[PDB]
């Protein structure tokens, strides 16, 4: 647990970092893309939940 | 009027279905799938 | 005749330096903070999850 | 960033192709037939 | 080869770079020129299904995609003062309609066969008159061939023209004797005016477009 | 000549026919703010009607600009 | 010849004007429609049929003067 | 000669004018029928029949336009 | 010759009376506006959009019988 | 010649039809103002701006129209 | 002589825009009595904007008529 904070401490992106790199920790990032490009869906459930949705009317 | 008739009409149309095709394929393979990758990236974030 | 199109242009390039070049600044300005501030609270909130 | 994910709807997008290559065929005539007027 | 050839280059590699390098360092928090292109997927996402329902509307959404940006992006280009049309090539933007009313058709046939035809009895009436509903719904239904490009066409048309034409008039206005050209530049502010709503109704007619032919898909995937 | 002359004649008159298309659609407009003024919630309902009855009042409208331009271009 | 071919082009100009009415019809229609609906809230379903059987007949009076242009032409 | 083939097909397309005001009175009583049904909710079966009358009287007045211009059409 | 000078500037003329149906068209749409505003007082942030939509839709009808006029007059 | 400069004259007159319909506009959004203000007492500070977008846009048609009077008439 | 009878003609045809001013002027001022008769008291701040009005309604047919002035000595 002191190493996990740790390793907290040293990595922790909030600034800025390539899209790249979150694909590259986390290969379920291109799982889901590919799975959503597939299902033919470019709606992200609970991306607007939390973010925005930016249309006026 | 003749002033809205060129005869360059295929000219016209071919170069004009050439972009639609292009820009087409190119949203749908690589540039909406890439504005998914931030969303899913996000969401990922979301749940961690 | 087609100066005066880009007289106007370049008025209308005034009107949006003057009005829409700083809205837009905090327009666009005012959505990444919502995201990165979203981004940083989740971090924290597994920070939190660790020390519990 | 840019990496080609398929989107298998371009065949999904048949017949909207279909109806472009006879419009752009009937064009090539009408173009034909406007240079003759 | 043609004029147009050299602007329908140009529209190409204005999109790609919307994309392609928007971003620096690729940022997971976007950048501020993103933000727009953020605001537009939104917007598109929440009209196309807005419109059209199912998971269906995801099927529809790069379409509905295209015929947005290319509408949106071709309003503005245009709009430069000695950018050469693509959108007064009025020819290129109706058969582009006439295609994708043909292109509603035959997918209709295609996924809901001969009882595509129950699309022109959108009602139960009175049983002589329910032949009368389906001629004058089919013949709405072409009039919705034409009509959708048509309207784009001549906004955009009529934008240059009055711009061109007002321009040429204003060179004479100052020409005439010096007390005229104190107050000459109340014409010049006229055309900032028309300029500007040139813009307006080239974003509004590509959301117009977009919001029609999702309310035309709708039609076809949901029969009536 | 006297053909050349009366086609754009005839073209002219067409125009006429636009005019009332022209306030019909600010007609369907209208009430759509007023009945959405009205209920507040009705929108989400009425919004794709609208832009239904928008399509419909618009069609008449391009048959007049239809003529007007087969008689144009003859 | 050239007078009678000029008539029938001018002719035809003069009956687009007929479309005009039909057109403030439909929109007449389509409003009441809106108006209705907003009003009732639930009504909507039942006015949906008669308002399809209104707009039909408002286009109708507009498709008779469309056929007449279609004569002289 | 001429004048009057010119003239029959002229004093046609004038004719093709007085339908204009027919349609737009068709359009009238249905929107009164509408109105009316979302007024009450229950008005509608005697008055259906009500707008199917205003709606027959109204569209006389433009046949009547009509028949004049095929009349003058044709002779 | 003079009479087909003349019936480009008399048919222009005549394409230029289309216009006044759209400008009393962008006025309605005004109207609706100021009245739905006064009368929700908050419906102002859906309907604001809608009725600029309204505008440029009643204006574009406009433009297609202006179009028309310049068409026959400058040819 | 006398056919041609005639019809300068005679398609301007013409064409000043169209104005009346921007006339009837502007009229239409003041009175709308004045409808809003007298309901609420007090929605005119957000009413009034929206108002005059209504009379500039009214407005224009009216000048377009006027142009095209002005390009016959002139030349 | 042609050119002196399309003048008279042109400045009759011309005159004919006024008539929408002539409502016009009527309109602003019908939503001001009515305003006034719904509030008893808007008027103070009412009757500035109604004037505004009516001179721009006004306006437009004023518009009509200088250009009816141009044609009937021009």
């Amino acid at each position: 647990l002191q190493s996990t904070l740790d390793n907290i401490q040293s990595a922790r992106p909030f600034d800025e970092l390539t899209v790249d790199d979150l694909t590259k920790i986390k290969p379920e990032i291109d799982a889901k893309v590919e799975e959503m490009v597939k299902k033919g869906k470019w709606d992200v459930p609970g991306y607007k939940d939390r973010f925005g949705n930016l249309n006026v009317m | 009027m003749p002033q809205l008739v060129p005869f360059y009409f295929m000219n016209q149309l071919t170069y004009g279905f050439l972009l639609m095709i292009t820009l087409l394929i190119l949203f749908s393979q690589f540039f909406l799938p890439m504005i998914l990758r931030l969303y899913v990236s996000r969401l990922f974030i979301s749940k961690l | 005749d087609e100066s005066i199109l880009l007289l106007t242009f370049l008025g209308f390039t005034g009107l949006v330096a003057k009005y829409l070049a700083p809205a837009y600044k905090d327009f666009a300005d005012a959505r990444m903070k919502k995201v990165s501030d979203v981004l940083n609270a989740s971090r924290n909130k597994h920070v939190e999850a660790v020390k519990d | 960033m840019l990496k080609r994910f398929p989107t298998p709807i371009l065949k999904v997008y048949w017949p909207f192709f279909v109806a472009g290559a006879a419009v752009y065929y009937g064009m090539s005539k009408a173009a034909d037939l406007s240079s003759n007027t | 080869l043609t004029t147009f050839s050299l602007y329908t280059i140009i529209v190409l590699l204005v999109i790609t770079s919307l994309y392609t390098l928007t971003n620096n360092n690729n940022k997971i928090i976007g950048s501020r020129w993103l933000i727009s292109q953020e605001a537009i997927y939104d917007t598109i996402m929440n009209m196309t299904k807005g419109q059209i329902g199912g998971k269906n509307w995801g099927l529809y959404f790069p379409m509905i995609f295209t015929l947005f940006m290319f509408i949106f992006i071709a309003n503005l280009i245009s709009m430069i003062p000695y950018s050469f049309a693509l959108s007064a090539h009025l020819v290129f933007i109706i058969s582009l309609s006439i295609v994708i009313w043909l292109g509603n058709t035959i997918l209709g046939l295609y996924k809901h066969g001969w009882v595509f035809f129950s699309l022109f009895v959108p009602a139960g009436t009175p049983l002589p008159l329910v032949p009368l509903l389906v001629i004058i719904e089919t013949l709405s239904y072409f009039a919705r061939a034409i009509s959708l490009g048509l309207r784009l066409g001549s906004n955009i048309l009529a934008g240059h023209l009055l711009m061109v034409i007002l321009a040429g008039l204003t060179f004479n206005f100052m020409l005439i004797n010096l007390f005229t050209l104190v107050f000459g530049f109340v014409p010049l502010a006229m055309i900032l005016a028309i300029m500007m709503l040139e813009f307006a109704i080239g974003i509004i007619q590509g959301y117009v477009w977009a919001i029609l032919t999702a309310s035309y898909l709708k039609d076809a995937v949901y029969l009536h | 000549q006297l053909v050349l002359a009366a086609k754009y004649i005839g073209a002219g008159i067409s125009t006429i026919g636009l005019l009332g298309a022209g306030i019909g659609i600010a007609i369907v407009f209208a009430a759509l703010i007023n009945g959405v003024s009205r209920n507040p919630s009705i929108k989400d309902t009425v919004f794709p009607m609208a832009i239904l009855g928008f399509a419909l009042s618009e069609a008449t409208g391009l048959f007049c600009l239809m003529v007007s331009f087969l008689l144009l271009f003859g």
